[PDB]
DNA sequence: CGCTCCTTCC
DNA sequence: GGAAGGAGCGTTTTTTTTTTTTTTT
């Protein structure tokens, strides 16, 4: 029902809600929060389980509290979601697969997943399928291909064969000619992942990833257009 | 009135008995209406197979001659956005019949052109008002239909029209007109139809026009090819034989002469040659790979225009190079 | 004062000094301009196509065609994206560059040109009885850069309203022109001037400006450095004369466009080193070039031929280079972002050299 | 008249829903206890999500169902104004209910809700959770914004097994006194592809057409899922076998080229046997053929060339 | 996801 | 005096057609 490609309809964040002047105003202070870490979440889940020791012991789930607490801690950084999941598990006499709310991955996290792969998953096909199923909005945007193009050199601080870089860049060039079909994005990401997995080694030191600089070029082009119109 | 109509419309089936080729679907739907247990329907198939005709005939049979008063028909020519689904379709499906004539019917022709949001809104409208209303969705491309909508509809596939049904309809048309069709002309018409009745009727009308005196002149295969400007099988066979046996100069001259004799287009020659080669028994499979890939590339290039002579020479060279593998 | 490119620009067909056969053909066209067909002039950039079109118009109408003024026309898209276009006008003709509108060029064809085509130009007769009718002349600059939709929109406008309008399109290459538009036009090939004619024009300019020239060879060198672009030849002549106190000498350096020198440096860097880091620096250079609005295809041409000019490379290297250049030129034509294809070309060249 | 069996035999109690035994049992526990939390129900079409939520609401609220349930789906207005007025007033209503019972807001097809409405729902959930509980039903749980997911228990419904579908089909057959054979029920289950709605529709169609549910009678009307045919076409070890499958089973049956290529891409995404390089190359070829089809060249020759390229890659 | 510094825990 | 865990960094944002929601009207 939206069919709109503006910033706000894509992401709900301070940048899309506020503007540059407000954020950079000297009288406004911005503090960024991180997901609650495993230690604090585990501590508070144990506290809650202790507060409900009687019912847990009566239901015979007290002995298994540590297992579910540890699983919940590694699955989310949302305290409310963790508490809700714990309540759902404890109040259940039967056994069900414990699951929390899904968490989206960031842009640089997706770039890192494509370049280096995922620790949890060893099958690249499964990783790519999950990435496209859950992060379609991020992958579809054309800035992701530009990010891959501008960051693939970070692998081993750019100490791999020119042949692999040529293969990756040629694949991206071919994908740019596919009118933005999903097959194009899938093929590009799969090519990058396969190429980097073919040369992955323990003794590698990687570089720093950066956002693509196309926006700077666009601004410079606009300034050039204004100057050229003045000259004309 | 009907006499002035194009044949594709003048010969539109009025009753289900006039629909040919889809025996299984017609049988099942007729029994469903006989028992009055019609479910939500999906008619999936390629162009000109009888979907719209079948649904209109079924509506006529259910409601007799007054079907226009209790049937809501919508197609791609009408706006069918989410607002339309929420207001118009919803109100029609949620209101009583004109004279308590059982259930109401909503036909969504060419529903593959509807937006995802409208299709999503349709789910609960279909589900909640099933007692009073039944939906019919017609489509040629299933991938445009959301999974939820597909799950809700009983699916019927309209196959490409078999040869026998086309022959029967051609006989009916020939009797209705004062026309005479030769067996070879009928075979050519069936071959070029590709299972679409509309093409059959249009070509028949053009052939009747081509005749100087249709009251006594008979349509032959030559008339069909003249009307369609299509190559004859002999032309295709000669071109292929020259390509596979004669030298480059002779093959080029043969192709040029065959095309210039009747102004044949290269795409139709390629399609006929592909049909011929599909039945060829090749001992080397790599030959098939080369043939298919190169000819598909040539067809795609022709689709955008380009140089005709270069494309013809490319076809010749591609066939020769591919068949060098069989050596 | 005005630049020498415009100061000594010929203002009539008789003033043209190179490609005599083309001048004769244009004069034959001007003999009976009553039934002049639509024209499409194609040839290398900077050869004098626009000058010849203006000379033809002057022959048909008169010197007043050079009394040009500028107007701004506003267009609104289906998304309410207001924008503007510059329309140059003389009492007898109009000049537009719809390609400056990007993908919106079609709007210009659908709204402006059509309206111009529909409004029939009539005027009271000074001496005779009744109104007199005259067709309007419209020049479409950078015709080859129009989108296929705009070119399609041109067709029936050209055909139906042939009584009121006559189009003169100018392009540097006819490859991007759709077949129907070419079919609707009289095609005129405009060859570039030879080195001798460029040298003669430059010598006439030098004599007019009273610039001391040690030897005529300098002019020849200037010609050989312009690659047949007369406008560039005159610009470099003026720059060199000003930079040398209006005294040219055999030792005076030839001034070339800065981006050309940058591309030469990039070619040398590519030849010298072939590695990932070299590729990243090449990306930086390419982005710097693109920031100045240099077209991607132009960059690809200049880089390709600069690479082909390297003496150390062998036949296989150059053959592979030209193959990759053709492939990536097609990819640029069919692509959306040029950086991918330029990077791919450079990476392929690095692989083939190494 | 006579209702279609899909609606006639819609389960009215939680004990008549087959499959997802663990989830259905937990729902029964919630119904008997009362402490229903905010919940999200996700799964593929036609597996019982809507039926499960409706049955749970009915069991929980008893006679108070009419005044204690607010149902809204994609067919109703669900914009930000609706959240501001109708849902807010319903959640503000003071209704006397038995201990452990709360008002229920059912939001079917919650995925389609607009971003503004979803963001507005946060505050109403925060304020009126003591008296109101929300049950979202969707096909993609990820289409509900994270702040809303943070407040709800997640429940994912899996595809129904052949055993559960067979059990429900047998119950329906016994109720309708339908004559059948084992092969016929096997064919119905195989063609349903885990969708109970499709299984019931196909059974009803077969019974209406012929009454006796055999394999041949079922396959006269029902077609084998074309994804499996496409998988067979792609996995054929011989080019001629792939071409023969494409011709006989797909092209001459009236399947459009666009559908064939889209299904080929979907199937190739899930081929476990093949290597990653081969898979990505096949995806590239499928994408190029799809581009050609979208431009208007949707011919059988293009699909044959796609198959030839795929076979070349397999070698 | 990888790299670079401050705790935190034994 | 070994890691184990954690935080912070690595960022910016129009445009073709077409559909849809929202707010004021
Ligand atoms: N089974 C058929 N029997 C007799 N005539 C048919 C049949 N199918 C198509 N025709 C003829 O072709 C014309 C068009 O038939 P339609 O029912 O409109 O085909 P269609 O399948 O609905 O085409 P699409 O999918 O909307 S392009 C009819 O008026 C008939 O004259
Ligand atoms: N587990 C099931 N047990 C019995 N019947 C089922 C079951 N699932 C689906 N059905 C039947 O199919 C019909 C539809 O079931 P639903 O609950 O609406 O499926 P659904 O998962 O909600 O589909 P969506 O997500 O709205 S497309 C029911 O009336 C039942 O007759
Ligand atoms: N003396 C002389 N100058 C010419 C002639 N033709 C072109 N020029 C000049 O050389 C420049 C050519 O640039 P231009 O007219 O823009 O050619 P275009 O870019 O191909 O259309 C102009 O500055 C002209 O003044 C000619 O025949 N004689
Ligand atoms: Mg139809
Ligand atoms: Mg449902």
């Amino acid at each position: 029902n939206n069919y709109r490609k503006f910033g706000i309809d894509y992401t709900f964040s301070a940048e899309t809600i506020m503007n540059k002047e407000i954020l950079m105003h000297p009288r406004l202070k911005r503090i960024k929060f991180n997901p609650i870490n495993s230690t604090l979440l585990k501590k508070h889940l144990k506290f809650i389980c202790v507060q409900n020791m009687k019912m847990l012991k009566e239901k015979n789930k007290w002995n298994k509290r540590q297992e579910v607490i540890d699983y919940i801690a590694q699955e989310t950084g949302d305290i409310r979601s963790a508490i809700t999941t714990l309540q759902f598990w404890a109040t259940s006499s039967g056994s069900l697969p414990i699951s929390t709310r899904e968490s989206t991955i960031s842009y640089f996290h997706a770039i890192g997943k494509v370049i280096h792969g995922s620790h949890s998953t060893n099958n690249d096909n499964e990783m790519i399928n999950n990435l496209f199923e859950n992060s379609n909005n991020l992958l579809s945007k054309e800035d992701f291909k530009l990010g891959i193009l501008e960051n693939y050199n970070t692998f081993n601080k750019g100490e791999f064969s020119i042949s692999d870089a040529s293969s990756i860049v040629d694949c991206l060039s071919e994908c740019d000619n596919m009118n933005g079909l999903p097959e194009s994005n899938e093929y590009g990401l799969r090519e990058v992942r396969k190429t980097f997995r073919n040369i992955s080694k323990q003794g590698h030191n990687h570089g720093t990833v950066y956002f693509p600089r196309e926006w700077k070029v666009r601004k410079l082009q606009n300034s050039f257009k204004v100057q050229a119109e003045d000259w004309l | 009135s009907k006499e002035n109509l194009p044949w594709v419309e003048k010969y539109r089936p009025e009753t289900l008995d006039e629909v040919y080729g889809q025996n299984e679907v017609i049988t099942t739907v007729r029994k469903f209406v006989d028992e009055g247990k019609l479910p939500h329907l999906l008619f999936y198939g390629p162009p000109g197979t009888g979907k719209t005709s079948t649904i209109v005939a079924l509506a006529r049979e259910i409601y007799g001659k007054n079907y226009s008063n209790m049937v809501l028909e919508l197609n791609a020519s009408d706006d069918r956005g989410i607002d339309v689904v929420r207001n118009q379709i919803k109100d029609f499906a949620s209101t009583r019949q004109i004279f308590s004539k059982g259930f109401k019917l909503i036909i969504l022709d060419e529903a593959d052109a509807m937006t995802n949001a409208a299709q999503n809104a349709l789910r609960r409208v279909i589900e909640r008002y099933t007692k009073n209303t039944r939906f019919c969705v017609l489509a040629n491309y299933a991938h445009k239909l959301t999974p939820a909508l597909l799950s809700r509809c009983t699916r019927f596939r309209f196959q490409p029209l078999p040869q026998e049904a086309i022959e029967r309809r051609i006989a009916n048309v020939l009797v209705h007109e004062k026309l005479k069709l030769s067996p070879n002309a009928e075979k050519a018409l069936i071959e070029l139809s590709n299972g679409d009745m509309r093409r059959v009727l249009n070509v028949l009308q053009s052939c009747k026009a081509t005749l100087d005196n249709p009251d006594e002149d008979e349509i032959s295969d030559d008339v069909i090819y003249e009307c369609c400007g299509a190559p004859r099988p002999s032309d295709l066979k000669a071109v292929l034989k020259s390509i596979l046996e004669d030298d480059w100069g002779t093959a080029h001259y043969t192709l040029n002469k065959v095309r210039s004799a009747k102004g044949l287009a290269l795409i139709d020659l390629i399609e006929g040659i592909v049909k011929i080669l599909e039945d060829y028994e090749l001992q080397n499979e790599e030959t098939r790979v080369h043939l298919l890939t190169k000819l598909a590339d040539i067809e795609y290039s022709i689709s955008k225009g380009g140089n005709d002579q270069i494309q013809g020479s490319a076809v010749i060279g591609a066939i020769k190079a591919s068949f060098e593998n069989e050596t | 004062m005005s630049l020498w490119v415009d100061k000594y620009r010929p203002k009539s067909l008789n003033a043209l000094s190179h490609n005599e056969e083309l001048t004769n053909f244009l004069k034959s066209l001007s003999d009976q301009p009553r039934d002049l067909p639509h024209l499409l002039l194609y040839g290398p950039n900077g050869t004098g196509k626009k000058t010849r079109c203006m000379a033809l118009l002057e022959s048909i109408f008169g010197p007043g065609v050079y009394r040009l003024k500028i107007d701004v026309r506003q267009f609104v898209t289906a998304s309410n994206r207001k924008l503007e276009l510059n329309v140059v006008s003389s009492p007898y003709h109009l000049e537009i560059t719809p390609s400056d509108m990007g993908n919106n060029d079609r709007i210009v064809i659908q709204e402006l040109l059509k309206e111009v085509a529909q409004m029939e130009q009539v005027d009271f007769q000074d001496s005779k009885d009744g109104l007199a009718h005259r067709y309007k002349c419209v020049i479409i600059n950078e015709a080859n850069s129009l989108t296929k939709d705009a070119q399609a929109a041109l067709r029936r406008t050209m055909e139906k309203y042939s009584k009121n309008i006559r189009l003169i399109m100018v392009c540097d290459s006819m490859s991007p022109i759709i077949a129907p538009i070419k079919s609707r036009c009289l095609l005129i090939r405009c060859p570039a001037p030879s080195d001798s004619e460029i040298s003669t024009i430059l010598s006439d300019v030098v004599t007019n400006e009273r610039i001391q020239l040690e030897t005529k060879d300098i002019l020849k060198r200037i010609a050989q450095a312009s690659n047949g672009n007369l406008r560039v030849s005159l610009l470099m002549l003026e720059s060199m004369a000003l930079n040398n106190e209006l005294a040219l000498k055999s030792s005076s350096p030839i001034i070339k466009p800065d981006w050309i020198i940058v591309i030469h440096k990039l070619t040398r860097k590519i030849v010298k080193e072939r590695s990932v880091n070299s590729l990243i620096e090449c990306r930086a250079v390419l982005y710097d070039l693109l920031a100045h609005c240099i077209p991607a295809n132009i960059i690809l041409k200049e880089l390709t031929f600069s690479l082909l000019d390297v003496e150390t490379l062998n036949t296989t290297n150059k053959s592979s280079i030209i193959e990759y250049s053709s492939v990536f030129d097609e990819r640029l034509s069919l692509g959306n972002k040029a950086i991918f294809h330029l990077e791919g070309f450079i990476a392929k060249v690095m692989c083939c050299l190494d | 008249l006579q209702l279609p069996w899909v609606e006639k035999y819609r389960p009215q109690v939680l004990s008549d829903i087959v499959g997802n035994k663990e989830t259905i049992d937990r729902l029964q526990q919630i119904a008997k206890d009362g402490n229903m939390p905010h919940m999200i129900i996700s799964g593929m079409p036609g597996i019982g999500k809507t039926t499960s939520v409706h049955c749970l609401a009915h069991e929980l609220l008893g006679r108070s169902y009419a005044d204690g349930v607010l149902e809204l789906n994609a067919s109703d207005d669900r914009g930000i104004d609706v959240v501001r007025n109708q849902i807010k007033h319903f959640a503000q209503k003071k209704l006397h209910l038995p201990p452990g019972k709360h008002k229920i807001v059912i939001l079917d097809e919650a995925d389609s809700m607009t971003a503004g409405a979803q963001q507005a729902l946060r505050r109403t959930m925060e304020l009126y959770s003591n008296s109101t509980r929300f049950a979202f039903a969707c096909n993609q749980s990820n289409k509900i914004i994270e702040p809303l997911q943070s407040r709800c228990a997640i429940l994912r419904y899996s595809k129904l097994s052949d055993e559960d579908v067979l059990k429900r089909l047998l119950q329906i057959i016994k109720l309708e006194d339908v004559k059948y054979t084992n092969d016929g029920l096997e064919a119905i289950i195989f063609t349903a592809e885990g969708d109970m709605r499709q299984a019931i529709n196909n059974l009803q169609s077969t019974v209406a057409g012929h009454g006796l549910v055999n394999a041949d009678n079922v396959f006269k009307i029902v077609d084998s899922p074309h994804p499996l045919i496409v998988k067979k076409m792609l996995l054929a070890s011989n080019l001629e076998d792939s071409i023969q499958i494409l011709r006989t089973d797909l092209w001459k049956k009236g399947y459009s080229s666009i559908d064939i290529v889209t299904t080929s891409f979907r199937v190739t995404k899930n081929l476990a046997q093949v290597k990653e390089s081969v898979r990505l190359e096949m995806i590239k070829e499928i994408g190029l053929t799809h581009m050609r089809i979208l431009e208007g060249v949707g011919t059988y020759l293009q699909l044959a060339s796609m198959l030839a390229k795929i076979h070349k890659l397999n070698n």
